[PDB]
């Protein structure tokens, strides 16, 4: 390809836009101080720009780069890995919800379910995104139900469901809507320090006497706001695991 | 949800490829060029012929999010009369002056200069 470079934001180049596409621009890349246009070739422009050729896929690029998520005892996968180890394979194509595996938080909480769901349990999956927990928990033999604020989440999840052969409930609102599906056994809450804090005397009220809360998503220095608030709701402490700036803190109730 | 980068493209309806610059803009931060291409088509299969600025939200695990705004004035006529009173309530969620008639003269004025004729206040 050709770019075309221009210098200013989109917003400030507004009135020659349409002129570089007409031109035969192909697309428009915002960057810093610039506005990059891409052409096949060059054509000689009216609007003052200057011309570079670019490096010749961005295909094999992104995915070549991109390797299975191992999170014992599971391994996420995207569609095309291969994987020979007796890992469960979550089978997940990076998409448009977060929950690919490629994060601390979500690889803490499939370690955390490992440790604590019994087959049988029911989970609730508060924050499900990609429906990646709730599959895990699938996976282990509970009866999982995500739940989520955001409807858009949803069919994929019920897609990445479909394709690792488990079927866990989906519904869009958050824990007041997953309570009549309850009370759980466990609890997984891959979500931020704050709202763990305030969902805290709630969190107790979705679980039996016994259940377990996994939550997660916590910035390590945020972490005390949770401590603090599940200790006011009567949750007693398990373990903490941690992964670069993120930490899981485990509960009883 | 963290955020690791906003990009700011602007693309022809139905058109999206994974060259550039797609490709490199969602490549560098390793979100599915595919998935944003099969998406960014669907939701404009749509819109004709149209140009349209959309922003990418890509965050820490590789997952993305999208979000399309509405084209420019210019394609968004195809002369005419007033009826730019009935662009310029499809201008405002569209627009920046909910001045309501503080849109109609100016996307009028430049609507003329298209120019698509007059007959309006
Ligand atoms: N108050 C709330 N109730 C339910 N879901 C929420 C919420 N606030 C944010 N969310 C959802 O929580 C998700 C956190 S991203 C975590 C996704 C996935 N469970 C994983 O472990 O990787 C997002 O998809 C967001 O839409």
């Amino acid at each position: 390809m050709w770019v075309y470079r221009l210098k200013g934001t989109l917003e400030a180049l507004d009135p020659i836009l349409p002129g570089l596409f007409d031109g035969g621009a192909r697309g428009l890349w915002e960057r810093e101080g610039e506005v990059w246009a891409f052409f096949p070739a060059p054509v000689d422009l009216p609007y003052e720009g200057v011309w570079e050729e670019v490096g010749d896929d961005w295909l094999e690029a992104w995915r070549r780069d991109l390797k299975p998520a191992l999170a014992p005892p599971f391994v996420v996968l995207a569609p095309w890995h291969t994987w020979e180890g007796a890992e469960i394979p979550l089978v997940i194509e990076p998409g448009m919800a977060f929950g690919t595996g490629h994060h601390e938080t979500t690889r803490l909480a499939l370690k955390a379910l490992a440790r604590h769901l019994r087959p049988g349990d029911k989970v609730l999956d508060l924050g499900t995104g990609s429906g990646v927990l709730a599959i895990a928990a699938e996976k282990l033999g509970g009866k999982a139900l995500g739940v989520d604020i955001d409807p858009m989440v949803l069919p994929q999840a019920e897609a990445n469901a479909k394709r690792n052969g488990v079927r866990p409930r989906f519904l869009e609102g958050s824990l007041e809507a997953a309570l009549p599906f309850g009370p759980f056994d466990l609890l997984v809450a891959n979500l931020y320090a704050e709202l763990h804090a305030a969902l805290a005397p709630r969190y107790r009220e979705a679980l039996v006497p016994g259940g377990r809360a996994l939550l997660t998503g916590i910035l390590k220095d945020r972490a005390p706001l949770v401590r603090e608030a599940m200790a006011g709701a009567g949750f007693r402490p398990l373990e903490e695991a941690a992964e670069g700036e993120w930490v899981l803190l485990a509960y009883g109730r | 949800k963290k955020v690791v980068a906003v990009v700011k493209l602007q693309l022809p309806a139905g058109k999206a490829t994974p060259a550039p610059p797609v490709g490199p803009a969602l490549g560098q931060h390793g979100a599915n060029i595919m998935e944003f291409v099969a998406a960014f088509n669907a939701a404009t299969a749509n819109m004709g012929d149209a140009i349209v600025p959309v922003e990418i939200t890509i965050y820490a695990d590789r997952s993305f999010t999208f979000v399309t705004k509405t084209p420019p004035a210019s394609y968004l006529i195809r002369i005419t009369w007033e009826q730019v009173l009935e662009i310029a309530k499809q201008k405002m969620p569209d627009l920046n002056t909910t001045d309501l008639e503080a849109a109609a003269r100016m996307i009028a004025g430049s609507a003329r200069s298209m120019g698509v004729e007059v007959v309006g206040a």
